[PDB]
RNA sequence: GAUGUUAGGAGGGCAAAUCCGCCGAAUUUAAGCAUAUAAUUAAGCGGAAGAAAAGAAAAUAACUAUGAUUCCUUUAGUAACGGCGAGUGAACAAGGACCAGCUCAAACGGUUAAUCCUUCGUUUGGUGCAAACCUUUCGACGGAAUUGUCGUUGAAUUAUUCCAUGAAUGCCUUUAAUUUGAGCAAAGUGAGCAGGAAUGCUUCCCCAUAGAGGGUGAAAGGCCCAUAGUUCUUUUUAAUUUAUUCAUUGGAAUUUUUCAUGUCGAGUCGUGUUCUUUGAGAUUGGAGCACUAAUACGUGUGAUACAUUUCACAUAAAGCUAAAUAUA
RNA sequence: GGCCUAUCGAUCCUUUAUAUUUGCAAAAUGACGUAAAUUACUUACUACUGUGCAUAUAGAGGUGUCUGAAAAGUUACCACA
């Protein structure tokens, strides 16, 4: 170690050379994945392979204003949609147990996507020109018309995607309407002051509520 | 920090019940089974210990087969269970 | 003895290279740029063509 | 690469440019940070001050998320806004902007700088410092709270 | 599994194939999932789930790009 | 329980890169060395597959909450460990790739185990030249199985709606891809010069969706093979086209209304103690020993020992499962 | 502090002092305290709020090879740089 340099710090001490990996596969394992893919799409009598996913927000304070496709649709969700798991699952809306709807607008959100879903898709009557009703809330089939029209044309994957959070911040509002006499820094820290106090009361609540 | 299920949470960030505002949503064969295996295999050797102790009924005796059933099982949690359904069987055996 | 590992390639930034695609385009586009890479270009009508 | 290093200008000149007489050992001093506190105490006292040791509290699992904060000075809020719609709150004074920090990502607005003299404006965010609060209220605009 | 009564039946028919040999030499019994640490998932086993050398050999893996 | 050259079957060994169990060092680093370090490495020994392992919550969070597993990008050289020296060192979120769920056991079903299997047989097919494979229902006679196989997945019951079903006559067309082998395959062997012999040099001709590569007596688009290009044929799998009548048994999903509010893996978890191992710190995981539980208002998590208690999140101590992913 | 010139000790660690300074990671432990309030998961309002452990600050416990490894001999049997 030699004058004003930062001290060393690198980790190869344990023996590294046994361990390398170079990719010079990334353009080529691209390719691969796009053609694979492509293929099974093509194989797949013109469906979409995609499945639907339910939008939700983020974990934790990091993120909190943010919202992502999440893991499976939950029972309250489809029931409000008015289809039944598995019936749901055939028809590609992916399903879970582990969600649940933790507050209202999140449900209503997610049943208004699933609607949405529901009601842009056309169903192939399964042994062909047998079309009917079926089972599950799972839309009824169609005729040989609809379908062939159809087919022809582009099928739009919009709806696949995450939901753009439309920005809002360039916003006005009346001076004459500015309430100027609020002191949001005092509030703020009375309220961290307070906090204890508070979780004491409402622990002294919850016990006098579950005798 | 504890949230409040009735009286929604103030819109601001830190504090009690706090956050963004969003309107929150909201017994018979197991006595006969346990009663039968009872009858067939009674009490183990340090229920009959603790038994004795419960048996003698005070303060003392009472203290001692809590710091007992402690040793015996492990921690306070399972001990006082423990003490508490022994203690329990012989209130109503003497009854 | 040559590793696997030689830092082979590198990361050219897309900035520079959009400006490096532009500037080239407009090279081409002058006349006498063409002629000096050596091309027999002397009866061309126009070197934009 | 290869062309311009330093060992082929020196090429035949039997040190390698790497002294004659005392010459280039493996490994002169000992490896790496070892001489820390001993032999090499001198450059550790005179190039890290602070190194050695423990202070301070300890924390068994940090958790990153729950301390994100992203902060953001007062001067710079107006610049929030594009060229055209600032002019436009500068020419009519009876609506005056709302900015909603949380959309460009921050978390705490800190007091540096000078605001416009009397142009409200209401600011939207989960945290202010104290000076902040008082010189957004000295333009005669408003803070918002807001999760 | 060399005989019918595993094969035909629809449960439990897995066994039989070729890679089920031998789990108890393996770590593939309640035992084996035990001594792995498989039994307890969370944050409380942590390295243990894709296999202990598995996990061990990820994270020492040091990993470059043809551009860097 | 033995015994059988009884009848049918199976395991042994070789191969190891990736892959899974063990068992397990030291040289080394620290300018010495004893803890650490080297390293949960090397050697040793066992076991698999075309990938494996993992996997369907005794998870994380503390939010507006997420939501099987793996991997990538990352957090992060950070929280943390450490003669707090040398050095070592995670997790959650977030962006992606991929995206798949499940069944035993437990409960419930006795005017009848509704199961399962060997051997003997017996028939509706289809391919194939043949060999042969491939579908196909139907009985025997043994056994096995209540020391528990099978069905069901609280229980009926309403309306709605589906799925298997069996017979008759009919009908297997056009295309699109995809992948094999297949063919066919453009113009100069023109002067003159020097040379053993041009593919050289001139010069006069040309072809190119072929001027890739190779061969040929010196550098050849036109000398040859091949090449570009297509024409077939092979693999499978899409789309398209035609079903229509009649037939009965059986099953499924919501929906009403009732009535039942049931179950949930023990010498195991846990605890003490040891030793090991770790990011794990008054113990991270494992392991030995000693002690040894509770029943779902239970008991397990919520990374500082504890008591007295909230609340959030989960349902341990049984099993399986494609993908991405790895390959000296 | 001793008429002046000498009279001595890093990090970790321990130890005991200091504070209207702090932490123990989803929470609580003074105290249902003070007012109200109704019969309740009620509303305000209070610098002082369990045990144990940890920090921060300040001394002290010692390194005399005294800018700080926890360390005895022998080889005429010996090896190597």
């Amino acid at each position: 170690v030699a004058h004003n340099n930062v001290l060393p710090n690198v980790h190869l001490h344990k023996w590294w050379q046994h361990r390398v990996r170079v990719n010079f596969s990334k353009n080529i394992k691209k390719k691969k994945r796009r053609l694979l893919r492509e293929k099974r799409r093509k194989a797949n009598g013109g469906t979409p392979i995609e499945k639907l996913h339910p939008i939700v927000h983020c974990p934790t304070q990091r993120y909190n204003f943010r919202t992502r496709l999440g893991k499976g649709f939950t029972f309250e969700e489809l029931k409000g949609a008015g289809l039944t798991p598995r019936a749901a699952q055939t028809i590609g809306i992916c399903y879970d147990k582990r969600r649940k709807n933790r507050s209202e607008e999140s449900l209503t959100k997610n049943v208004e996507r699933l609607l949405k879903y529901k009601n842009s898709l056309v169903m192939i009557p399964l042994k062909k020109n047998k079309a009917k009703k079926g089972i599950g809330g799972i839309p009824a089939d169609a005729d040989k018309n609809t379908i062939k029209e159809f087919r022809n044309k582009k099928p739009l994957l919009s709806i696949f995607k995450k939901e753009k959070n439309t920005k809002p911040f360039y916003e006005t509002i009346e001076v004459s309407k500015i309430d100027k006499e609020f002191l949001a820094y005092k509030t703020l820290r009375r309220a961290k002051l307070a906090e204890r106090r508070k979780n004491c009361r409402q622990q002294k609540k919850d016990i006098k509520f579950k005798s | 920090g504890r949230k409040s299920t009735i009286k929604p949470a103030t819109g601001i960030a830190v504090g009690f019940n706090s956050g963004h505002v969003v309107t929150k949503r909201n017994s018979k064969r197991k006595e006969l089974i346990k009663d039968v295996v009872r009858e067939i295999t009674g009490f183990s050797p340090y229920e009959k210990r603790i038994i004795e102790l419960i048996k003698i009924g005070t303060s003392a005796s009472t203290k001692r087969s809590l710091k007992y059933a402690k040793k015996k099982l492990g921690t306070h949690k399972r001990g006082k269970a423990k003490r508490e359904e022994i203690q329990k069987v012989v209130i109503l055996q003497r009854r | 003895p040559t590793k696997i590992w030689r830092r082979w390639g590198r990361k050219v930034n897309l900035k520079e290279k959009r400006y490096a695609v532009c500037s080239s385009i407009a090279a081409s586009g002058v006349t006498s740029l063409v002629l000096a890479r050596g091309h027999r270009i002397s009866h061309l009508k126009e070197v934009p063509l | 690469a290869t062309r311009f290093k330093k060992n082929r200008k020196k090429r035949g000149h039997v040190s390698a440019g790497h002294g004659r007489v005392g010459k280039h050992r493996k490994h002169p001093g000992g490896r790496g940070k070892a001489g820390g506190l001993h032999h090499m105490r001198i450059n550790f006292d005179k190039y890290h001050p602070g190194y050695f040791g423990k202070v301070g509290m300890r924390h068994l699992n940090l958790l990153k998320n729950r301390t994100y904060c992203p902060t953001i000075n007062v001067d710079k809020l107006w610049g929030l806004l594009p060229e055209e719609k600032k002019k436009e709150f500068s020419e009519n004074k009876d609506i005056a902007p709302v900015i909603d920090v949380t959309r460009k990502g921050y978390f705490k607005v800190l007091g540096n700088g000078k605001l416009k003299h009397n142009q409200p404006i209401v600011v939207k965010a989960r945290y202010f410092s104290s000076v902040a609060e008082k010189k957004i209220k000295a333009v005669g605009g408003q803070c918002i709270l807001v999760a | 599994p060399n005989h019918n009564a595993v094969r035909n039946n629809p449960k439990i028919n897995w066994i039989c194939n070729p890679v089920h040999k031998h789990r108890e030499l393996r770590g593939l019994t309640s035992a084996g999932k035990k001594y792995r640490g498989l039994r307890v998932k969370g944050h409380l086993s942590a390295k243990s789930r894709p296999s202990i050398r598995a996990n061990w050999k990820r994270r020492q893996l040091i990993k470059l790009r043809k551009c860097r």
